[PDB]
């Protein structure tokens, strides 16, 4: 399964006290098995 | 014989966990290294169907 929610914002430093809530994507039957991973960029 | 089961593995499969992977089954304190002998078998048999 996988979420999201995006915002603007004015602090730089690190991620600003607050509260808002994120909303479903995706699900998918997968059976595979995840204990790792990684961002791309 | 094209027809097979899993006959060793380390823990059970959870419902619906699929584990195809292929390594030689160690039972004992002797370790495999890629091959069958004392304490370790190849982890499929066959029904062998007539
Ligand atoms: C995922 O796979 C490993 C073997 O690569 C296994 O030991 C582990 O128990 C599995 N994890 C889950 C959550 O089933």
């Amino acid at each position: 399964k996988i979420y999201s929610k995006h915002t603007p914002i004015n602090l730089v430093r690190d991620l600003p006290q607050g509260f808002s809530a994120l909303e479903p994507l995706v699900d998918l039957p997968i059976g595979i098995n995840i204990t790792r991973f990684q961002t791309l960029l | 014989y094209n027809y097979l089961y899993r006959l060793f593995r380390k823990s059970n499969l959870k419902p619906f966990e699929r584990d195809i992977s292929t390594e030689i089954y160690q039972a004992g304190s002797t370790p495999c290294n890629g091959v069958e002998g004392f304490n370790c078998y190849f982890p499929l048999q066959s029904y062998g169907f007539q």
